[PDB]
């Protein structure tokens, strides 16, 4: 019933930036802030006019935060928002996490501790950060740890960018993926990734964009992020409501791994049924895996705009008798779906076109450890001759701090697979 | 039916009468239990003595239950504070005397470098 | 004699909500004002579900139970939303959770004294109160939690009195939520513990009713919510009318059920929707017309008991009921010996020249009761989302105690088929 | 030659209501208490204008005994004699006996005992209750239990009305009955049991009343009721007293019970047709048609009889009436007795109520007969009893107000004796 | 987010005039002025290398240094020689010696602390400082001796910050002495433990590339100093301009340096002298045209690194590269996954409306240093002229300590051939 935002890091503040920049379109709100439901979920109806974002942006270098209070919304936000830390933490997680975090640590927590400070119940975190990358793996898992202190029970959304070759890594990003997921992980509730090739592989072939910006992935995400946050923000009888549509999405505490589907991207320049039927898809996936191989456990339609639930029965009924079901052993079959009559307002310069409706396929599968491992081949090869280590040992990490993470993460490989049969 | 008819009874409004047809043929309390009216009584002030500490009971595990849980959160905050004390500190200690590890290079190359042009003092 | 009424949580409120928009108007009461109706009747039992108020004016016995604003700002808009007591309205403000511990633990008991406070103000404040009835989602959290929690509360401060629930028993069809198995589980042991009769309303039930005969597509939680209005209407009745018998609800109690384990009623309509007699008791007594998904049938009848409604002679309805348990002789128990009672009352409900309602305890049950003790081993199997309620501050084996007594309970149902 | 009538519970007190209803329309007082043969059996010429009945009225559920100080005799009775009792005996004994009648038990006994302490040799007490169901069967056991001390000899005579599947009845019911009578038993004197079934059977079939109410139901018994305490309002011979009754109906200790049948019940507007003969009445007393307990004495055995007459009659006919069914009906006596008949003759002509379905009549009888096939009603309460609590049916809900496992046990103990002693009076 | 620069001596301060000739160029200032450029962007970053002063004016982030004036007033007059803040010259008034002691002990230590004194004032002038950068010959005295130090010197007042050096290893064909062997392998010692990266510019490569491939007859010192000139220019880029990545430069270091022995890169250009893409590639990949005498083949790739220059679609650029590691699989180590990053900008340099420049961690360039450590113990294997450093104040066998320095190194780029 109030909701902060905190973006970290390149990633986290670029995706966010620029999907506060459909919040607002989708509610109204003019860039200086002003405007002629509810949606006070993620806004602060501040003084008589103005609305500001429940957000704060921390990057350790200023250039992101700053092209912020350089680029119209420049008003949106109060100048003490937007934290910014003069030096870069060096794609190295060692930096974030201890080195350079340490320094702007203090200052952030007080900053959302302000936010909340005003929220008669505040009830949660959007945490945004990157999963390679110096302050997006470092500060994030930081943060994340010291949250859990100050707000014990409030739950922590993680939406992370699961990184990949070709929009672009950096050798020592395998580090820092398996190196925060571990620590990050006994602190964060639930958590939804972003497969940056599979967002990159669906602009290549339906948008036409031949070689995509990060502007370009960058507004896709933000779709996909205002979908889902789209319950708690206005109301709409039908459904809404995260908090327990989370109740389905992780069946078991280790802080599971969702996979968002999205409805219809088609280049601007269909059937209540179709848009379902290519949720169902591995060319419309939002991570790079597929479950014809995994088996799900929690399943979730989240419909956006007006749809009717006698269309959307009738397209459910039939995905469980044609396609590959694929429910584990010991669930119900589920499929909490929502509707939220509101239509899918979408950016006037971007790539996309006005819809009528668009669904959004939550769902928690086996597979997704497709991914776990993609990342952990990758480490532990590197790992195998100490590749780059020492520029953590340097910063004044431990040769066994890499060590009992890949620990965890072979042990999460394995629950994964261990939901079996 | 043929019938005789004994007379018993003419009176100012009514009259009685039998009418033997034939023959026949050959041949405390206790004041006591308002004492039982307390039994029962009894019976019920235990039946019911029951349901109750029984359902006192099936409060304070409630009671019980709430705080094997605010007790259970307090663990895992004074669980992992140390898990930060003892890391955000197993850290700039184990740099911060570690940085000037760095400095054993220097103070070396100085005290060696100056060392030997004490050498060419070895000129005069 | 008197009787106040508990309402808690999401369906707890809209069920009561659409009761009281029934029983308001078959006596006729405003949305406010009192008396509007050109009979006379009526306010002979008003007594019974209305304390009344300042003026002449009416106001329901009513207690209000949620813990989060949502659905009770949605009923003081909307229907005959101005009629209860506005105090007698309690808001949760923080999560429901659609889980059962914080309903009946943590989350709950930070308010049951603000609504324990309030059921005693009213019923310590009736003049003979006779008992508490009380309506709830069975899956679900606050009220499926913080009710079972509400009764078990109210038993203690009053033993003595008796228990009565509406409880909507949910389903795989019509909501998801990974979860209520676990919830009902969990709160039908506490059912079988604490009250004297419930009503089992299956959801699966309702909209197989609007479906496999009613055709009404796509089914709103209004029109099946508005099935239990009236099937709530004519189950109490002599309860709040008549001139017949008079209805303990004790009396009821004492009489409807041979064994302690306050068995589980399957109600059921006559006319549906949105009539002969002969055709109003071969549908009553049809089990595409029963509440609880259960074909009587595998299972006997203990006891059953049907008030008819409206202009029509009990001629043809002593002998039509005296008459279903011949051309279904062995259907009803041998042993308890006059076990099917029906009353008369004549003044018709919605529109309806004409309608029965039933009660039966039935062992049919067991099939509703087995189902769910299996949507639940079939999770709590390989410990499922368990997590959700051990991190509540529960403990693992408490869901065993549950299941190892629900399973107590379906084998009494099965016990009971005997010589 | 003074006498208080008791009536508890729903039944007790409906049946009594209508039946001092009648009372003083055959005494002719009117509503308000007020008048323009003696009669003081059962009124006290109470201050100066007023009349007021011998009565108590007890339920435990105001309701009742309320609509009483409702309904136009309103004014009968003094505030007091109406005592009634804030929550229901729920269906059941226990309630009765045990839970609830401790609480108003102590009051009723000494309003009672008030309404003797104004008697100059009170003779007898009319307890008036149901057989099946809360109040009147377990507060008149506590109540009899009670009287039983207070007032050593002093007759009592019970009504009980024996309950019937479609005069409704209940489950538990059957529990209920055989409860009572077994402690009830060695207390009351004499008791004449009421069919509901048969005197709804009457209704159904001479009234062509369809479906019958209480009050219906309730007016008959009112007749049948007046037709046996009649004697001992006017005075002359046999029921003088209450004791003349044990004298003349219970051969046997075992507080044995009369079958009434009764005269001619005819639905007004016959009223004008030709009344019927003195004989053709006494022949419709014998008659399973026209008795007042479904059984049947082609089947059990007589040990007493007792025809009582109202209205103008003779003797002489009464008998040549008696004559040809000695010859012309099943005579039917058991092997050690007369073949007796005290015949009792009351001049005074049967009223009955305007408003109701009964038509004046002439002359009405009244048999009173000791059969053993009245043991035929007991049985068919028994078999209810024995089938249920063949699974504990309900026991519980008793066993929960305080009683035994074994309290249920030793009543139908003593009833399967009883159920022998009838069949065990057979030559 | 900020870089202060150093030249010292002959080489070091040629090749920087050179250096700044082109990057000044790109951003556009005149010898003195600010800005003339019809393009844009280039002030984004104009930061990293301008320390900005009066009226708008630019003034380059530059040390200058020198232990002769000699070549100092040979940059004052001629290029952008105005450009340079007059008080960041210092001159060294004595001999250079071209002996590597001169300039790390003796005549150098002597200057030290005047660019020390004044490295600060800019570097504790900056902002929020980034890194030094150094130019310097590695054979020869002033800039190797005294650039050796100056860096060893700087570490300490800077630790914390990273070191990055462009070095010009010297060779026989072409150079001034018989000697550098001893200077160089001196310094290599020296480098290898105070910089983070350096850039092995081989002399031998630089004329061989002038000769094998551009028949350039007589090279002078001009064009060959011409080549690391616009070598030097596309080696930044990223750090300068773009829109792309943003390079800590710390962030280009932690990158391409698996292991701490600063491994030293070998560069080299794209179009040659004084372009389809495919045919810009395979001439950046060819080892006839890297900057550091090695064939890249008898040694594999750590980490490569390529950055392109002007408007040509990154469509041809993604899968150009991404196929060179295909047809040669072999050639790129198998253990670090992603180890061939590329940048595209697209903003032209001298002519040339396309040009690639590649820098390459490769085990090729233990090639180059193995050589040097031949030359070496082809006179340590004497005592050979020795003896104007013994006589400097050196010992005997502070030069084993870096021949047996330098045979390490070449070792563990050996050893790094693995499974
Ligand atoms: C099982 C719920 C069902 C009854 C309705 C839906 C939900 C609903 O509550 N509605 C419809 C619009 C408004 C509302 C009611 O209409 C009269 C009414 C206002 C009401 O009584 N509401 C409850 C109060 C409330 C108010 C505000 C917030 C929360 C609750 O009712 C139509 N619904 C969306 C569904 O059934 C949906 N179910 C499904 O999709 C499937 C099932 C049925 C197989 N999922 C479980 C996977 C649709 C697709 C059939
Ligand atoms: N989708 C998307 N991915 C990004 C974006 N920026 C960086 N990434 C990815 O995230 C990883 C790099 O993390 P960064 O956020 O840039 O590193 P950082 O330390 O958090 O930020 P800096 O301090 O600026 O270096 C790589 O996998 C990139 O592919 C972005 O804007 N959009
Ligand atoms: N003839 C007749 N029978 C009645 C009447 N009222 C009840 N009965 C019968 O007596 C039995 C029920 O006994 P009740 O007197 O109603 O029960 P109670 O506890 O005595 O009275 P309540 O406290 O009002 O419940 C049933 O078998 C009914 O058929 C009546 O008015 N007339
Ligand atoms: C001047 O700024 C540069 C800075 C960097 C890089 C680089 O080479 C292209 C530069 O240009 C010379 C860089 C380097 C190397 C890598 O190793 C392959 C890498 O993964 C990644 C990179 C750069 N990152 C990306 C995403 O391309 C970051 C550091
Ligand atoms: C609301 O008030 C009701 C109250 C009761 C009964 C009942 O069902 C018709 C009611 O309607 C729902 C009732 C029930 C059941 C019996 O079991 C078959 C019985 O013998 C007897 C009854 C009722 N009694 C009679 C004589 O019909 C008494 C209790
Ligand atoms: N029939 C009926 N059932 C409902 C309604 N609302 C919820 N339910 C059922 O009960 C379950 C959850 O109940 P809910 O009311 O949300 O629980 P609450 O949060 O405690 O109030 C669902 O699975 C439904 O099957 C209602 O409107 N009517
Ligand atoms: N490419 C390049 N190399 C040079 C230049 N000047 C000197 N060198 C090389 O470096 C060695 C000596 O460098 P020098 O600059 O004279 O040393 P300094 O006295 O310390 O400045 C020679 O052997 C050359 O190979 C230059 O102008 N350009
Ligand atoms: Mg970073
Ligand atoms: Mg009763």
């Amino acid at each position: 019933r109030e909701c902060i935002s905190i973006h970290v890091g390149q990633a986290g503040v670029q995706i966010g930036n620029a999907c506060w920049e459909l919040y607002c379109l989708e509610h109204g709100i003019q860039p200086d802030g002003q405007m002629p439901d509810s949606f006070n979920t993620f806004f602060s109806e501040t003084g008589a006019g103005k609305h500001v974002p429940r957000a704060v942006f921390v990057d350790l270098e200023p250039t992101v935060i700053d092209e912020v209070r350089t680029g119209t919304y420049r008003q949106l936000f109060h100048p003490e928002q937007l934290i910014s830390g003069k030096e870069d933490a060096a794609n190295n997680y060692a930096r974030g996490h201890y080195t350079i975090g340490k320094e702007i640590i203090d200052l952030v927590l007080d900053r959302v501790r302000k936010l909340a400070d005003q929220c008669t119940g505040l009830q949660g975190f959007l945490v945004f950060h990157s999963f390679g990358g110096g302050t997006g793996s470092g500060f994030t898992s930081l943060l994340m740890e010291r949250l859990s202190v100050d707000y014990g029970k409030k739950s922590k959304l993680e939406f992370s960018i699961y990184p990949a070759p070709q929009v672009s890594t950096a050798v020592v990003e395998p580090y820092n993926s398996i190196l925060t997921t571990h620590t990050t992980l006994e602190h964060s509730d639930c958590a939804f990734m972003v497969d940056n090739e599979a967002i990159y592989d669906i602009c290549r072939r339906n948008l036409d964009i031949e070689r995509p910006t990060y502007t370009n992935l960058n507004r896709l995400m933000s779709q996909i992020v205002s979908s889902i946050t789209a319950s708690l923000r206005f109301d709409g009888a039908l459904n809404v409501d995260l908090t327990e549509f989370q109740t389905n999405l992780v069946p078991y505490p280790r802080i599971h791994f969702p996979l968002a589907t999205y409805a219809p991207v088609i280049s601007a320049e269909l059937s209540v049924a179709e848009i379902t039927n290519a949720c169902f898809e591995p060319a419309n996936q939002m991570v790079k895996c597929d479950p014809r191989h995994g088996k799900y456990m929690a399943c979730c339609l989240l419909y956006r705009g007006d749809v009717v639930p006698k269309d959307v029965n009738a397209a459910i009924a039939t995905i469980k008798t044609k396609r590959t079901i694929q429910f584990v052993d010991w669930c119900p079959t589920g499929f909490k779906v929502g509707i939220n009559y509101q239509p899918p307002t979408v950016v006037p310069g971007g790539d996309l076109a006005k819809v009528q409706r668009a669904v959004c396929m939550l769902s928690n599968t086996t597979a997704v450890a497709e991914a776990w491992a993609r990342l952990d081949h990758k480490f532990d090869l590197m790992y195998a001759k100490r590749a780059f280590v020492h520029w953590y040992v340097g910063e004044g990490m431990e040769e066994g701090e890499f060590s009992e993470a890949r620990e965890d993460m072979a042990a999460l490989e394995k629950d994964y697979e261990e939901v079996g049969a | 039916a043929d019938m005789e008819v004994i007379e018993l009874n003419k009176c100012t409004s009514g009259q009685s009468f039998e009418v033997i047809l034939k023959p026949p043929s050959f041949d405390p309390s206790l004041e006591e239990i308002q004492k039982k009216l307390e039994a029962a009584e009894e019976r019920r002030k235990y039946q019911e003595a029951e349901l109750l500490k029984h359902l006192a009971e099936k409060r304070e595990h409630e009671r019980e239950v709430i705080q094997k849980a605010i007790e259970e959160n307090n663990n895992f905050i004074k669980m992992a504070k140390e898990k930060l004390a003892q890391k955000m500190e197993s850290n700039k200690e184990n740099r911060e005397a570690h940085l000037a590890a760095m400095l054993e290079r220097l103070q070396e190359k100085d005290k060696h470098a100056e060392e030997v042009r004490k050498n060419k003092e070895l000129k005069e | 004699r008197e009787i106040v009424h508990i309402q808690a949580g999401q369906c707890g409120n809209q069920i009561g909500a659409k009761f009281w928009e029934v029983i308001s108007d078959e006596h006729g009461i405003d949305p406010t004002g009192s008396y509007h109706g050109d009979s006379d009747l009526q306010l002979e039992r008003i007594n019974v579900y209305y304390n009344e108020a300042t003026g002449n004016k009416y106001v329901p016995r009513a207690i209000l139970v949620d813990l989060e604003p949502g659905t009770m700002d949605s009923v003081r808009s909307g229907p005959f939303g101005q009629i209860f007591r506005p105090d007698n309205f309690v808001f949760g403000q923080s999560g429901a959770g659609n889980n059962w511990a914080k309903g009946h633990y943590t989350e709950g008991a930070e308010l049951v004294d603000s609504v324990l406070d309030v059921v005693r103000k009213e019923s310590e404040s009736c003049d003979c109160l006779q008992g508490f009835q009380l309506t709830h989602s069975l899956g679900g959290g606050t009220g499926s939690g913080m009710g079972t929690l509400l009764i078990s509360k109210i038993r203690e401060e009053y033993p003595d009195r008796i228990m009565n629930t509406f409880s909507v028993m949910p389903s795989p069809k019509v909501s998801d939520t990974v979860v209520e198995p676990y919830n009902a589980t969990l709160s039908v042991h506490q059912l079988v513990e604490n009250t004297d009769e419930t009503y089992s309303i299956d959801n699966e039930a309702l909209y197989d009713i609007c479906f496999r005969t009613l055709k009404l597509t796509t089914p709103t939680y209004g029109d099946l919510n508005h099935l239990v209005s009236a099937t709530m209407s004519g189950v109490t009745t002599c309860l709040r009318f008549p001139g017949q018998l008079n209805a303990d609800l004790r009396k009821l109690a004492v009489n409807m059920v041979p064994f302690p384990r306050l068995h589980f009623f399957m109600p059921g309509f006559a006319p549906l929707t949105s009539l002969t007699v002969p055709e109003l008791t071969q549908q009553m007594f049809d089990s595409k017309n029963m509440m609880a998904a259960c074909d009587p049938r595998h299972g006997r009848y203990l006891t059953v008991a049907a008030v008819f409604r409206g202009r029509m002679s009990m001629k043809e309805v002593d002998e039509q009921m005296l008459n279903v348990q011949n051309k279904n002789s062995s259907y009803f128990v041998e042993w308890i010996p006059n076990n099917v009672k029906t009353a008369v009352c004549d003044i018709p409900p919605r529109g309806l020249k004409m309608s029965a309602t039933f009660i039966g305890n039935s062992t049919a049950i067991q099939e509703l009761f087995k189902r769910i003790s299996e949507q639940f081993t079939a999770m709590f199997r390989r410990k499922a989302f368990l997590h959700w309620y051990t991190g509540e501050g529960m403990d693992e084996m408490e869901f065993t105690e549950a299941e190892s007594n629900m399973n107590d309970l379906v084998s009494e149902y099965q016990q009971y088929q005997d010589a």
